RNA sequence: AGGCAUUGCCGCGAAGCUACCAUCCGCUGGAUUAUGGCUGAACGCCUCUAAGUCAGAAUCCAUGCUAGAACGCGGUGAUUUCUUUGCUCCACACAAUAUAGAUGGAUACGAAUAAGGCGUCCUUGUGGCGUCGCUGAACCAUAGCAGGCUAGCAACGGUGCACUUGGCGGAAAGGCCUUGGGUGCUUGCUGGCGAAUUGCAAUGUCAUUUUGCGUGGGGAUAAAUCAUUUGUAUACGACUUAG
RNA sequence: GGCAGUCAAGCGUUCAUAGCGACAUUGCUUUUUGAUUCUUCGAUGUCGGCUCUUCCUAUCAUACCGAAGCAGAAUUCGGUAAGCGUUGGAUUGUUCACCCACUAAUAGGGAACGUGAGCUGGGUUUAGACCGUCGUGAGACAGGUUAGUUUUACCCUACUGA
RNA sequence: GAUGCCCUGACGAGUAGGCAGGCGUGGAGGUCAGUGACGAAGCCUAGACCGUAAGGUCGGGUCGAACGGCCUCUAGUGCAG
RNA sequence: UUAGUGGGCCAUUUUUGGUAAGCAGAACUGGCGAUGCGGGAUGAACCGAACGUAGAGUUAAGGUGCCGGAAUACACGCUCAU
């Protein structure tokens, strides 16, 4: 989702030139990587060998606002909300022949001995 | 029958060499075209670099760069007669055009390499004697490229070398000749004789 | 239909395409034809653009209403300290063109050059040619194949200098490395010459001589995205124009449905390699002589820095070249000087130069004073020296 | 001493930017067209033309100048451990991989073609003599459990492998040749033993890549980017600087 | 309509063809205008100018040449040639025209009669208004006159740079 | 199963259009003493089978209360505009 | 007894108007419309040939240097074009 961006040198590290810095969806993605972490504490998980296994978003149910255009017109402005979800998880670490390959096979160890 | 042939271009015709090169790799066989500033066309001289100069004309009118692209040197001018016979667009073509290569002169490995020629193309064999005809060098230098005189060079160096490879060849050619002299008049050559041998 | 009245189009379509050149140093594209009867030498050398300024002289052209008068001229000094000789590549002949068959490295590097292999040098542990200094080890037989190589094979040879830029005022450190290539002599004496001059400097006045026609190679003042009327000189369009006037008003006709190459667009001006030919060297300055920017006919004792420095450049403590008119590029910026590849007789080309008056007020606002002490002579005595 | 007057207004004004409103600079070879000629037949003469050829335009192609193929190429510098023993090379296994298509051998003068090749001789030549072609339908190789195990004879030859000797090769050399000894094999000739049942055929598996992985042996001991910084640069990237 | 051939009676002091050329007759062109009505009427923005690029050659100038009723100078006819140029103004909406002037020269044309999300809007060509002729009248006029909203690109390609 | 079975010969393009034999949908009479909370209907399913095709059938997943075959009757009965 | 149709258009030959037209209008036949298939690069109508699903053989019209299936076949001549 990226068209009519602008470039930036931090995209480089990702071998892009399309990079943005999007502060609120950094900060809710934080929070849920919090409530990972404090769910994985309780359950007993070993909290150096977390990894990100799994984090998805769908799209919520919009919400409406309007605008008004000119000549009396009227338009949609509306929100695109997100559902997100994740879960971190601990790392951890018969054959058919012919009788003529039968042959073959037989007559193969014959020689070699 | 060879793994891959190395046919000396000199004295054989563009569109005629062309024509077999490209049926023979959609066959399959790997070919090598060595000495191709030495490659004939018929015509007189004039009449060829006109022929060149209206290609030339051939350009896309908003951006030259689009192509058509006019290849000079003569390997490329062969190339192109080449790939015009050749469903180059394909797969299949692109496949056939990978079993091909074309060199000015004749560089290493194919220096120390057998060269056939291609009789329904020699210019020798196919031309009325008296008919006016191009040679492709002088043609390339006309339009543009720019290494008729270092192949020159390249081809003079060589051509010492070989010359003494071949009187090298010719004397132990004569030991050879000369030991199975000697050997007729013995029971086995006589039987061989026989034989057909 | 026809266009209604003829005009020559706009801008010239063999500077094509107008973008940002990919270096800052421009590239000698073509040296001189060698002639191998001639001593070995350089054909070419490199410096700095320091600033312009004047010059009285004057005329000698018979025939001329000025013939032996005084013209003022404009002029251009060119920073040009001594560069280091600190390698030798032989190219061969192909019918691919020109190949580099080997290259062979002076001994030691000066951190100027070494700079140059880096593009972080305060962090590096610094181990450019430190296994190859090596090869110069024992009797350094490593190096002796290494030339005999391109003394058996090479058809040209060229030796790779660098600027010594700690000697210029500039704030960059990482000298600037170019091959220029050496005319005159066989192979075998082209590269015993580079072989004798390792580690050594070349002064420009072992290339250059005064009057000598040379050819300034260098990147172009840099001006960033411009529109179609300063950067291609179109007609501005009316003041009635709605939607903008700095513009062509048509792109194209319908057919060709595309709009064509030969069309001036907006897009960058400037920072563009270029060549500019036959600039008369008036003078070769000496970094020594504290008399570098006085005459025969002005005895005063002064170099040629004007009061106050260059603006925007220095002092210029080293030898310099001075050449008539001006040369691509602004003040700091690398240049390359070249010898001319041709053989030019013009009267022009051939007049012997001798300067009555360099002017050193200072660049820097409507200087009035050529020195210190001719201020302090007219001014008399200020507040601030006593 | 200052504020405000949407830069309050006026004079000068550095830097920067900039103007045929300012200054500098703008290359020299080749091939041709028209045309005029040379030699010269057709056509015993003549003829610029037929074969052949000379000069020649603001033409054309180079030189020179701009870009540099983001799937064109070369040279060269340095290539990280110091702890998940990372990197590399070599040998050897063991996996996978997947093939534009092995299945005795790509077997090297150059030039001419109304001419040549080979051999030979000598006064060494644009020489004399002989011979060859009329296609590679050749030449070389070629027998042995896909090629076993053994005994002799005759030659001291052929050939493979590894190792050495010296040389030559830069067009893309990465190959060609050579010395010496070693070790196999030898179908040049003569013997002895083996082979079965893959059941009357079934590619009946023998090649060649690419990569991983494990053993042993060697070898080497960095940078780039971000962030900061510069302004010769700049819409943003990019560029150029410094730490 | 425009441009070019062939024939050659004549013209050209003399002399058909230097330059021309009657009577005839063969063509080419699509910068004229017709003819037609195939495409578009759920719309391809309708004159001209301005701007800008490129192409043709049937060459005005410039290069090199042949011919002459070419002494010189000036000019005229013709060839290779489109490489390079081909303008400033008065009146008119003009295209076209016409004149002044400079010039080496002021050649002809094409690209949806190039070019309106490039301009402009003088003309034309809605609705206001005047005149003349026409019409009993409402009204008409390829007659004159005056006033009359010129919209959108952020997409794809193309191009210019990155 | 005589609307059956079978023998023989020939033929097969198609817009507008005509006619024929079929497939599918809501509801009605009859019947299968039909299926079903031990899972009806619906929905998903680069799994399977039958039919030239309309379509039919089966498996697996999901699901939760009804629904089908055949003989007939009837229509607000089949969508890409 | 009832549907659709009652805009046609093209080729060869005959033919009228017109300088002519891929123009306008008639005659006879065959077509396209309603029709794919092989050929004519391409194309409503030209040439060949009209079509259930398959297999084998043979051909039409057109072709056989290479693109491309098929003789760089055979034979007698002609032609060199700045
Ligand atoms: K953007
Ligand atoms: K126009
Ligand atoms: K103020
Ligand atoms: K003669
Ligand atoms: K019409
Ligand atoms: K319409
Ligand atoms: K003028
Ligand atoms: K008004
Ligand atoms: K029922
Ligand atoms: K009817
Ligand atoms: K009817
Ligand atoms: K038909
Ligand atoms: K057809
Ligand atoms: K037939
Ligand atoms: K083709
Ligand atoms: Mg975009
Ligand atoms: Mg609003
Ligand atoms: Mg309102
Ligand atoms: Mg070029
Ligand atoms: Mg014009
Ligand atoms: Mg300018
Ligand atoms: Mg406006
Ligand atoms: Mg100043
Ligand atoms: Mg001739
Ligand atoms: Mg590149
Ligand atoms: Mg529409
Ligand atoms: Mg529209
Ligand atoms: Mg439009
Ligand atoms: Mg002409
Ligand atoms: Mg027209
Ligand atoms: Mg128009
Ligand atoms: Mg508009
Ligand atoms: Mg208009
Ligand atoms: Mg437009
Ligand atoms: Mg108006
Ligand atoms: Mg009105
Ligand atoms: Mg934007
Ligand atoms: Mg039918
Ligand atoms: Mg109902
Ligand atoms: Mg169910
Ligand atoms: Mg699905
Ligand atoms: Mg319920
Ligand atoms: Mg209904
Ligand atoms: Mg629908
Ligand atoms: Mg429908
Ligand atoms: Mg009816
Ligand atoms: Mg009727
Ligand atoms: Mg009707
Ligand atoms: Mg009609
Ligand atoms: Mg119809
Ligand atoms: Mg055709
Ligand atoms: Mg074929």
């Amino acid at each position: 989702f990226n068209s009519s961006i602008g470039r930036t040198a931090q995209g480089k590290e990702f071998g892009v030139t399309k990079a943005r810095w999007p502060a609120k969806s950094v900060k809710f993605v934080q929070g849920l990587l919090q409530n990972a972490a404090a769910n994985a504490e309780a359950k007993g998980l070993d909290a150096t060998k977390l990894y990100v296994s799994h984090i998805q978003v769908n799209q919520a149910p919009k919400q409406r606002r309007r605008t008004y255009r000119a000549h009396g017109r009227i338009n949609k402005y509306e929100s695109s909300p997100s559902h997100i979800e994740l879960v971190v998880t601990e790392k951890e670490e018969v054959v058919r022949l012919t009788s003529r390959q039968r042959g073959r096979i037989a007559a193969q160890k014959r020689i070699a001995a | 029958v060879e793994p891959v042939v190395v046919i000396d271009g000199k004295g054989h015709l563009v569109g005629r060499l062309a024509s077999v090169v490209a049926k023979q790799l959609l066959n399959g066989q790997k070919i090598v075209v060595v000495r191709a500033e030495e490659l004939n066309i018929s015509g007189e001289f004039f009449r060829n670099k006109l022929k060149y100069h209206d290609f030339l004309r051939k350009a896309t009118a908003f951006n030259k760069t689009r192509g058509p692209f006019h290849f000079r040197a003569p390997s490329r001018i062969f190339y192109k007669a080449l790939r015009g016979m050749v469903s180059h667009k394909t797969a299949r073509g692109k496949a056939a055009l990978e079993r091909l290569k074309v060199f000015e002169g004749i560089p290493p490995p194919y220096d120390k390499k057998k060269r056939v020629v291609v009789p329904q193309a020699l210019r020798v064999l196919r031309l009325k004697p008296g008919r006016k005809y191009t040679t492709l060098g002088k043609l390339s230098t006309s339009v543009g490229w720019k290494y008729e005189d270092v192949v020159a060079k390249l081809e003079a160096k060589r051509k010492v070398s070989s010359a003494e490879y071949y009187a090298k060849k010719r004397a132990f050619t004569k030991k050879v000749a000369s030991a199975n002299a000697t050997a007729a008049e013995s029971d086995v050559a006589k039987q061989l004789a026989a034989l057909g041998y | 239909s026809h266009r209604k009245y003829e005009a020559p189009r706009h801008g010239h379509l063999g500077f094509l395409p107008r973008k940002r050149a990919a270096s800052i140093r421009a590239r000698v594209k073509a040296f001189p034809k060698d002639d191998r009867s001639k001593p070995v030498a350089l054909t070419s050398f490199l410096g700095y653009k320091a600033g312009m300024t004047t010059i009285v002289r004057d005329l000698d052209r018979p025939g001329s209403k000025f013939h032996k008068r005084e013209v003022v001229e404009a002029v251009t000094v060119v920073d040009t300290p001594p560069v280091v000789v600190v390698g030798v590549v032989g190219y061969v002949e192909t019918p691919r063109g020109l190949r580099s068959l080997t290259t062979v490295w002076a001994e030691h590097l000066s951190d100027e050059v070494k700079r140059r292999f880096y593009k972080n040098w305060y962090k590096s542990k610094k181990k450019a040619f430190t296994k190859y200094s090596a090869k110069y080890a024992q009797d350094g037989a490593g190096i002796e194949r290494e030339l005999a190589r391109i003394k058996k094979y090479a058809s040209v040879v060229r030796v790779l200098v660098h600027t010594q830029i700690r000697k210029t005022p500039l704030a960059q450190k990482k000298a600037h490395l170019a091959e220029i290539q050496l005319n005159g002599g066989s192979i075998s004496e082209k590269v015993d010459w580079a072989r004798e001059h390792f580690e050594k400097t070349v002064a420009v006045d072992s290339v250059f001589e005064q009057n000598e026609m040379i050819d300034a190679i260098a990147v172009t003042k840099g001006h960033g995205f411009e529109g179609v009327t300063h950067r291609w000189g179109t007609k501005k369009l009316p003041r009635k124009t709605h939607r903008g006037l700095r513009k062509v008003a048509c792109i194209g006709a319908w057919h060709p449905a595309h709009v064509m190459w030969s069309v001036a667009r907006a897009g960058q001006r400037g920072y563009h390699s270029r060549t500019s030919i036959n600039h008369k060297i008036y003078r070769v300055g000496k970094g020594d002589d504290e008399a570098n920017g006085a005459t025969s006919f002005d005895r005063t004792k002064k170099t040629i820095t004007p009061m106050g420095g260059f603006v925007h450049y220095g002092e210029i403590k080293n030898d310099f070249i001075m050449v008539k008119g001006c040369i691509p590029g602004n003040r700091k910026r690398i240049v390359t000087l070249r010898k001319s590849l041709y053989t030019n007789t013009s009267r022009k080309a051939l007049e012997e130069v001798s300067l009555k008056w360099i002017d050193t007020a200072s660049k820097f606002g409507k200087g009035r004073f050529q020195t210190p002490a001719e201020k302090h002579a007219f001014m008399g005595t200020l507040k601030k020296d006593l």
